[PDB]
């Protein structure tokens, strides 16, 4: 089940930014393969369909189970264009 | 100028803006509308084509 977070950044010029924090868990084995290469390959597509808003910092923080890590995605977004 | 700093009780740096000053190394026959008043070095050549500071220059001295 995922968990909604959300955070406050400090930018550059010194200002302040609204974000979120997704958290999803995979929890319970056997994802593919190689996980290291499945949720690689899987994280690149599951955040480019997620663009939910216009000023929105973005999220995502993929959890495997408690198995020797935890995988961020965060990008330089800026008040340009999202990177 | 924008940097990290922290000195804080605690552990976390975020970015604040700085102040840092203006130096360029100009030459003594130019002009004075900037500052000088110091020289640093002295530059002569080789005969090879190869500057080198000279061993008898002395600047200006606050310490020895």
């Amino acid at each position: 089940l995922a968990v909604q977070h959300h955070r406050i950044q400090r930018f550059e010029k010194g200002f302040l930014l609204r974000g979120l924090d997704v958290e999803v868990t995979l929890d319970g084995n056997g994802f593919a393969g190689e996980g290291d290469i499945h949720l690689f390959g899987e994280m690149l597509n599951r955040f480019l369909a997620l663009y939910a808003d216009m000023n929105q910092f973005n999220q995502l923080t993929l959890i495997v189970q408690p198995e020797g890590k935890c995988i961020r995605w965060k990008e330089n977004h800026n008040p340009r264009l999202p990177g | 100028e924008r940097v990290n700093v922290q000195e804080l009780a605690g552990h976390e740096q975020s970015e604040v803006a700085v102040l840092r000053h203006n130096l360029t190394l100009r030459m003594a026959h130019q002009e004075n509308a900037a500052w000088l008043t110091c020289p640093v070095t002295r530059l002569v050549r080789d005969a090879q084509g190869q500057w080198c500071r000279d061993p008898r220059f002395i600047p200006p001295l606050l310490t020895l």
